[PDB]
């Protein structure tokens, strides 16, 4: 994962009313989320989801060059009968391990 | 959570006010990362003023030492949970136990 | 006279600008290194408040003049970070700003 | 600042960090980048040490 | 030669650059009591003269590095010009003094002396008038260039 | 540039050569504004120049006066340093 | 220019025009400018401000200015003090150059000398 646009957020240290966790929990929830992409060097990724429950891996929108390897990776619970979050995650290629302040 | 505690964790996390304990014994009712809600039962009830608890977490904000202080929920929904009992996991502290 | 927070400043580049709102404040949660601007702080050096013959020939002439300085909160040099949050409070009968 | 070892210098010299380094030398800065001609007047080379 | 407007707009640049290096002066003086006396008076004479921004006045200095840095004289007296602000007459003056009895020889005769005053003037004029057009289409191109 | 260090106690008249004035008034400053006074601690025409080769009244703005003293106070234009030792 | 008994004539003139204008007395239909002034507060005043208008209406700016000195009664030194207030940087070659710069006190001070000797100039014979 390289980055993550999660709707009505202005930034990570903030809440989002209708889930129990933090942002922060969020993301580094999906630190350790694996995927597989074939035919692109980049690709973004989009989730859509309301209704009380566990948020699993399903419910990206899935492609067909894109694979999750672990469908039961969970990354929040709705608690509200009615609220949803809708991210763009952005996916890429790479090698070893990057940190946040060492691009650009 | 440390491996080898020593059995004080509970007493010092407790009595350290950073974390939000359960005034009286309920059920959960309203989950959220910001509040939460308790449906009290009906024995601990009072008979007027029927009422619920409403607690609100302390999120983000500076410290004495400039560091951040912030609770988090540790419980699920649809839960009973019992007077004197732990519900926000304050800074440094996990389900109940102290833990730096 | 007194001094003003606006976004409006001598002599600096359009970087800084950039990231401020239209009061001359960053907005919640844009990222600044050290050195950058927070807060537009410029005083009126040269403002005149005078009588209405002053009044009456700035009505006459137009009200171009008096404005010079700035003393704009900067970044401490070195730290950087994020913005989390905005505190103004605001002295009793002075008109409050559109961020406030 | 703090110390720490990196055992493999030789004895006769020591490590030092960037930035301290980059801080101390400044003058010298000014000096030898005015002799390359890099930057003619001063201000040039603070603006370009900043 | 250059035109008039074009005499304008690098002119406008030109003073806010040596404005901008002029600020990094080595040492000025003031006190520990005068910013004091100074907040609650007016002053009457600003000296402030404005200058760009650090961008703009780094690369319009990269600029007049890039053209005149083959001549130091004619940098020092564009250094006068700007920096200090001094007039014409001025280092007309600064530099007849010490002009040098070169003996440059004249339409008069063999002759030691300095050239005059009354020559040293469009001595110095030539210099930046040329200097000045020398310098301008890379200037306006540079603007663009980052443009 | 000089040899040893000699103390002796001080004679009256070696006080008043050291001197430049007497001291006659315990204010220090305006507090209105912010002006050094006539004789007080902090003085202009007793210690100098608070600004740079400059009046208190701002009469000798510039170099070239530099020689000569004020007078809408009386204060001769030299340097800021020197009213570190008067 | 104008000799000094037509200052002290036209001047007198000047001056109980004024003082008979700034009380009021004056319609709105002789100027805008005159009613810009009104705004901002017997058929000898009416005759000369037929005069004033007729040969000051093209300017209007140091007809406002001759309105500040004989309508109002202002000082001359405060109003070169406000119109070297209002100044913008501009072309002149000066004592210092011909750089672009904001003018000094005393050629504001000369000039609204000069506007008014040219503007009692072009008024004298009307
Ligand atoms: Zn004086």
């Amino acid at each position: 994962v390289t980055e993550v646009e999660i709707d009505g957020v202005l930034h990570e240290y903030s809440t989002k009313e209708g889930v129990q966790e933090d942002i922060l929990e969020i993301l580094l929830n999906l630190k350790g989320l694996a995927v597989r992409v074939q035919g692109k060097d980049e690709v973004i990724l989009t989730l859509n989801k309301s209704g009380i429950g566990p948020v699993t891996a399903a419910d990206i929108t899935h492609d067909g060059d894109v694979e999750i390897v672990k469908p039961q990776h969970v990354i929040c619970h709705l608690t509200d009968e009615n609220a949803s979050i809708s991210m763009r995650i952005k996916v890429q290629r790479g090698r070893g391990y990057v940190p946040a302040s060492t691009r650009i | 959570k440390p491996l080898v505690g020593t059995g004080m964790e509970r007493a010092v996390a407790v009595d350290s006010g950073v974390t939000a304990v359960a005034k009286r014994g309920g059920v959960v009712q309203y989950v959220d990362a910001s509040r939460i809600v308790i449906k009290v039962n009906e024995d601990e009830m009072y008979p007027g003023e029927a009422g619920i608890d409403i607690y609100n977490l302390t999120k983000y904000t500076r410290s004495n030492q400039n560091t951040c202080i912030n609770q988090m929920p540790c419980v699920s929904l649809g839960e009973p949970v019992e007077r004197g009992d732990v519900l926000a996991d304050g800074p440094s502290t996990d389900l109940g136990e102290l833990a730096l | 006279g007194p001094e003003e927070i606006t976004a409006d400043i001598p002599n600096v580049g359009e970087a800084a600008l950039s990231k401020l709102d239209e009061s001359g404040i960053v907005y919640i949660g844009a990222e600044v290194t050290g050195g950058d601007i927070l807060v537009g702080k410029v005083t009126p050096k040269g403002e005149t408040q005078l009588t209405p013959e002053e009044k009456l020939l700035r009505a006459i002439f137009g009200e171009k003049a008096s404005d010079v300085k700035d003393s704009s909160l900067r970044v401490p040099n070195g730290v950087s970070g994020t913005v989390i949050d905005v505190q103004v409070f605001t002295r009793d009968g002075v008109e409050k700003d559109k961020r406030a | 600042s703090v110390i720490t070892v990196g055992p493999y210098l030789r004895l006769h010299q020591c490590g030092l960090p960037k930035k301290m380094a980059l801080e101390l030398f400044k003058p010298f800065i000014y000096g030898k980048l005015e002799l390359r001609g890099l930057a003619t007047t001063i201000k040039a080379a603070k603006k370009m040490v900043e | 030669n250059l035109t008039k407007e074009q005499h304008e707009w690098l002119n406008g640049w030109l003073e806010l650059w040596g404005a901008w290096v002029y600020s990094g002066r080595l040492e000025k003086r003031m006190s520990s009591v005068i910013a004091k006396f100074m907040e609650s008076v007016e002053p009457g004479r600003v000296m402030t003269r404005p200058m760009c921004n650090d961008d703009d006045g780094m690369l319009i200095s990269q600029v007049v590095d890039s053209v005149m840095y083959i001549d130091k004289k004619a940098f020092g007296i564009l250094l006068s010009y700007y920096a200090h602000g001094s007039s014409k007459h001025a280092i007309a003056s600064y530099y007849h003094r010490v002009a040098r009895p070169r003996k440059m020889l004249c339409r008069g005769g063999g002759r030691i002396q300095k050239p005059s005053l009354a020559t040293c003037r469009r001595e110095v004029d030539e210099i930046l008038n040329a200097s000045l057009f020398m310098i301008y289409p890379v200037l306006d191109s540079a603007f663009k260039n980052r443009k | 540039e000089f040899d040893a260090i000699k103390i002796a106690l001080a004679s009256p008249d070696m006080i008043r050569s050291w001197s430049f004035g007497e001291v006659k008034k315990p204010e220090t400053i305006n507090y209105r504004t912010f002006k050094p006074e006539r004789d007080g601690l902090f003085c202009a025409r007793i210690f100098g120049p608070v600004k740079d080769y400059e009046c208190l009244c701002g009469k000798y703005k510039r170099l070239k006066h530099r020689g000569v003293i004020c007078e809408k106070c009386g204060v001769e234009v030299t340097q800021t340093k020197v009213r570190r030792e008067r």
